[PDB]
C-alpha cells in the first residue's frame, strides 16, 4: 500500500518496495499450503522450517553483506548513498572480477584477501550452521509432529 | 502456638486454665486464636498449626469452643508476602483437603459445633476444587492422591448439599476448575 | 558460569567489590545457602 | 605425603567414576573422618593444603572425580556426627525439603575456589557435568540472574559502536569533514580501549585451560579485530597506502564479534559448542588438500 | 547459475532491484535444499531397520 501510494507523486522510491512486497507475498503463501492435508509433518520439521532456517538472512547475509558494502564503497560522486557498490557486490560475489594496480590503490587484499575470506567464511558457517540442523532434527520429531499439526489445524 | 509444637498431645488436655477465666471478661479481640501478623509465618492460627500435624484429638478440642472455620491463612491484601512458599487455599478445610487428611475433613464437614462450608471461596478467590487443581502436577504418585481427592470431595458436597454445583463455581478470573486446569 | 565469573571479577579501570551469597546461620557450635526443594518421588 | 598429599588425597586419587570402586571409596572416606573425629577432634582433616595448595574437595574437583565430589558436596550424617556435615534440613513438609547448604566453595572472597578451578583449571570432558549439582546450579542462576543489566548495557554500547564505525568509515573521500574527524577520534578510541581490556584479560589469565584455544577463541578475535583497526588507523595518519582494505576487515571481524554477545543470552545457547568443534576438523583439512 | 548477466544495468533503481537476489532468493533455495535433506535423513535413520533386503527379495 505504501509504494503504491509513493507510486502516484512520481518518485524515485516507489520501485524498491513495490517488488519487495511481490517477494514477500510469494513467502505468505507457504501458508495456505504445507498445512492442508497430511502434511504438516513436512512443515513442522526442526522449527517450522523458515523460523530456524532464517538465522542465515539476518545474521550472515543482510547485516553481514551490509559490511562488505561498506567495503566495495570504500574499496575505491557516484559514492552517494547505498547504491554505489550494491551492484559492486552483485558483480563480484559471483560475477567477473577487474581490479588492478592503480595510483594508490593496493589491489592486493581486496580481491585476494577479501573476496578470498568472504566465500570461504560463508561456507564454513553455513556447513556447521547445517550440522545443526541435522543434529536438532534427529531428535524432536518423536511423535509430537502429529500433535503439533493437530494443533495448528 | 508455640505449645502445639511439641509431641504425644500432653499439653493440650491440661490447658483449661488458659481456656476460662481470660475468656469472656473484657477481651473483645480474638479469644486465643489471634493471627500472628508478621512477614515471617505471615497469618496462620491454632487451627492450621493443628492440622499441620497428624494429630486429630487437638483439632476436636480447639472446634469444641475456638475460632471459627472460615479464617483466611495468609490472609492480609498483598497475596505476595506469604510465610511460607506453599499454596494450599489459604483456609482450614482447603489445608486439609490437600494434605490428605480423611478424618479431619470428615469431622469438619459434619460437626454440631461450626460447620464449614463447602463452598467456602478464598481471597484470590479460588475454592477446594481450585486449591486441589493449583496443586496437582503430571507426576504420577501427587496425580492419583488429586484425582481421589477430587472424587471424595465431589461425593460429600453431592451428598451433603446436593442443591449446589460445586464445579460451576467461578474464580475471580471467571474461570472453572476445568477451565483452570 | 565463565562469562558470569568474568563479568564478577569486574572491569579494567575501576575494580568492583563483592556481595558473599548467604547468611552466618549457625547450626552449631558457618556460611549458608538456602534452597526450597520439591520432589515427590523422593518420599513415598 | 612425599609429594604433600594425605590419607583423604590419596582416596581422592585412586577414585574412579567407576560404581565398583565407588562404594569402596565414599565408605572409607566416611569412617577415616569418624575415627579422625574420635580421636582427635581438634584437627580440620579437610582443610589440609596440598603442595599445590588443595583440599581433598578442591583436588577431587580438578582431577574430574564427580562421584567422590557429589558425595563431599552433599554430606548430611546423623546422630553425634552432625558438625561432620554440609547440608542441613531445616523442616520437611512433604516435597517440601527446605534445606542449607554449606558455602566453602564460592568465588567471594575465597581466591582459588571450587567454582573457579571447574570453570579454568579443570581439564575433564566431565566439567559441563560438574555444574548441575543442586548447590552449584542454585549459585550460579542466582548469580546470572543479578548481572543480566550489565551484559546487555554491554550488548548496547558494542553495537552503537559497530553502528558508528560503520556510518563513519562508509563515507570516505578514499562540516562533514568534522563530522568524519571525530568518528574517526572516536574509532581510534574504542580501539584502544578493546586492545587495552584483552591484553589485561590475557595477563591476568596466564595460566589458561591447556593452552586457551578451544573455549577462548572470541577474546582472540576480539584482540585481532581490535589491533588491524588500531593498525590501519594510526597507519592512515601517515598516508600509508596499505591502510584502505586492511580497516574494512577490522570491520568485517566486528560483525562476527557481534555474535559472541547474542546466541548465549536467554533459551538461546545451544548454538556456539559446534562452531566450536567444526574448527578442530581443520588439523589436516587445509594440509591433506590441496 | 547466478554469473556473468550481474554488472552495472543502464537506468535502474539500484535500492530494491538487487537487495533481494543474493538477500532472498538463495535463501530460499538452499533452505528448500537443506529441508529435503532433512527429509531424506528422517526417512534414512528411520524406516530403514533391515527391510532393504525384504524389498530386494520382493523385486528379484
Amino acid at each position: 500500500v505504501l509504494s503504491q501510494v509513493l507510486r502516484f507523486m512520481e518518485t524515485e522510491w516507489y520501485l524498491p518496495l513495490l517488488v519487495l512486497s511481490l517477494v514477500l507475498g510469494w513467502l505468505n503463501l507457504l501458508y495456505y499450503t504445507r498445512g492442508f492435508q497430511h502434511t504438516g509433518i513436512y512443515s513442522v520439521m526442526i522449527q517450522k522450517v523458515i523460523l530456524r532456517d532464517l538465522l542465515r538472512f539476518l545474521l550472515v547475509y543482510l547485516v553481514f553483506l551490509f559490511g562488505f558494502a561498506v567495503a566495495l564503497v570504500s574499496l575505491s560522486a557516484p559514492y552517494r548513498s547505498i547504491l554505489d557498490a550494491s551492484l559492486e557486490l552483485f558483480k563480484f560475489t559471483i560475477g567477473m572480477g577487474e581490479l588492478a594496480f592503480q595510483e594508490q590503490l593496493r589491489f592486493r587484499g581486496v580481491v585476494l584477501l577479501l573476496l578470498l575470506a568472504y566465500v570461504l567464511l560463508t561456507y564454513v558457517l553455513l556447513l556447521n550452521m547445517l550440522i545443526a540442523l541435522m543434529s536438532e532434527t534427529v531428535n524432536h520429531v518423536a511423535d509430537n509432529s502429529w500433535s503439533i499439526w493437530k494443533l495448528q489445524k | 502456638m508455640k505449645a502445639v509444637l511439641n509431641l504425644q498431645d500432653g499439653v493440650n488436655a491440661c490447658i483449661m486454665p488458659l481456656l476460662q477465666i481470660d475468656k469472656d471478661s473484657g477481651n473483645p479481640k480474638p479469644l486465643v486464636n489471634a493471627q500472628c501478623i508478621d512477614e515471617f509465618y505471615q497469618g496462620h492460627s491454632a487451627l492450621h498449626i493443628a492440622i499441620e500435624k497428624r494429630s486429630l484429638q487437638c483439632v476436636k478440642l480447639l472446634v469444641e469452643n475456638g475460632a471459627d472455620v472460615h479464617l483466611r491463612a495468609c490472609g492480609r491484601f498483598f497475596q505476595k508476602h506469604q510465610g511460607t512458599c506453599f499454596y494450599f487455599g489459604e483456609l482450614p478445610l482447603s489445608l486439609a483437603a490437600c494434605t490428605k487428611q480423611w478424618d479431619v475433613v470428615t469431622y469438619l464437614l459434619e460437626n454440631p459445633h461450626q460447620p464449614a462450608s463447602l463452598e467456602a471461596t478464598d481471597s484470590l478467590g479460588n475454592t477446594v476444587l481450585h486449591a486441589l487443581v493449583m496443586i496437582a502436577d503430571n507426576s504420577p504418585e501427587n496425580s492419583a492422591l488429586v484425582i481421589h481427592m477430587y472424587d471424595g470431595l465431589l461425593q460429600m458436597g453431592a451428598r451433603l448439599c446436593p442443591t449446589v454445583q460445586l464445579e460451576e463455581i467461578s474464580n475471580h478470573q471467571g474461570l472453572t476448575p476445568l477451565k483452570l486446569a | 558460569a565463565i562469562s558470569v565469573l568474568e563479568m564478577e571479577n569486574g572491569y579494567w579501570w575501576c575494580r568492583r567489590k563483592k556481595h558473599r551469597e548467604g547468611r552466618l546461620l549457625k547450626v552449631g557450635t558457618r556460611w549458608c545457602f538456602r534452597v526450597e526443594e520439591v520432589n515427590w518421588a523422593a518420599w513415598e | 605425603d612425599s609429594l604433600g598429599n594425605t590419607v583423604l588425597h590419596a582416596l581422592v586419587m585412586i577414585a574412579d567414576n567407576s560404581p565398583e570402586n565407588s562404594a569402596l571409596v565414599i565408605h572409607m572416606y566416611d569412617g577415616l573422618l569418624q575415627m579422625g573425629a574420635r580421636l582427635c577432634p581438634t584437627v580440620q582433616l579437610e582443610e589440609i593444603s596440598n603442595h599445590q595448595g588443595l583440599t581433598p574437595l578442591k583436588l577431587a574437583a580438578k582431577e574430574g572425580k564427580i562421584e567422590i565430589f557429589r558425595h563431599i558436596l552433599q554430606r548430611e550424617f546423623s546422630g553425634p556426627y552432625q558438625p561432620l556435615s554440609r547440608k542441613f534440613t531445616e523442616w520437611c513438609y512433604g516435597p517440601v525439603r527446605v534445606s542449607l547448604y554449606d558455602l566453602s566453595s564460592v568465588d567471594s572472597w575465597e581466591k582459588n575456589s571450587v567454582l573457579e578451578i571447574i570453570a579454568f583449571h579443570c581439564k575433564s570432558p566431565n566439567r559441563h557435568r560438574m555444574v548441575v549439582l543442586e548447590p552449584l546450579n542454585k549459585l550460579l542462576q542466582e548469580k546470572w540472574d543479578r548481572l543480566v543489566s550489565r551484559f546487555f548495557f554491554n550488548f548496547a554500547c558494542y553495537l552503537v559502536y559497530m553502528f558508528i564505525f560503520t556510518v563513519v568509515a562508509y563515507h570516505q573521500p578514499s562540516f562533514g569533514e568534522s563530522m568524519l574527524l571525530l568518528g574517526h577520534i572516536l574509532i581510534l578510541l574504542g580501539g584502544i580501549y578493546l586492545l587495552l581490556g584483552q591484553l589485561w584479560y590475557f595477563w591476568r589469565r596466564r595460566l589458561f585451560i591447556w593452552i586457551s584455544f578451544m573455549d577462548s577463541y572470541f577474546e582472540i578475535l576480539f584482540l585481532l579485530q581490535a589491533l588491524l583497526t588500531v593498525l590501519s588507523q594510526v597507519l592512515r595518519f601517515m598516508e600509508t597506502e596499505w591502510y584502505l582494505p586492511l580497516l574494512v576487515l577490522s570491520l568485517v571481524l566486528g560483525w562476527l564479534n557481534l555474535l559472541y554477545y547474542t546466541r548465549g543470552f536467554q533459551h538461546t545457547g545451544i548454538y556456539s559448542v559446534m562452531i566450536q568443534k567444526v574448527i578442530l576438523r581443520d588439523l589436516l583439512r587445509f594440509l591433506l588438500v590441496y
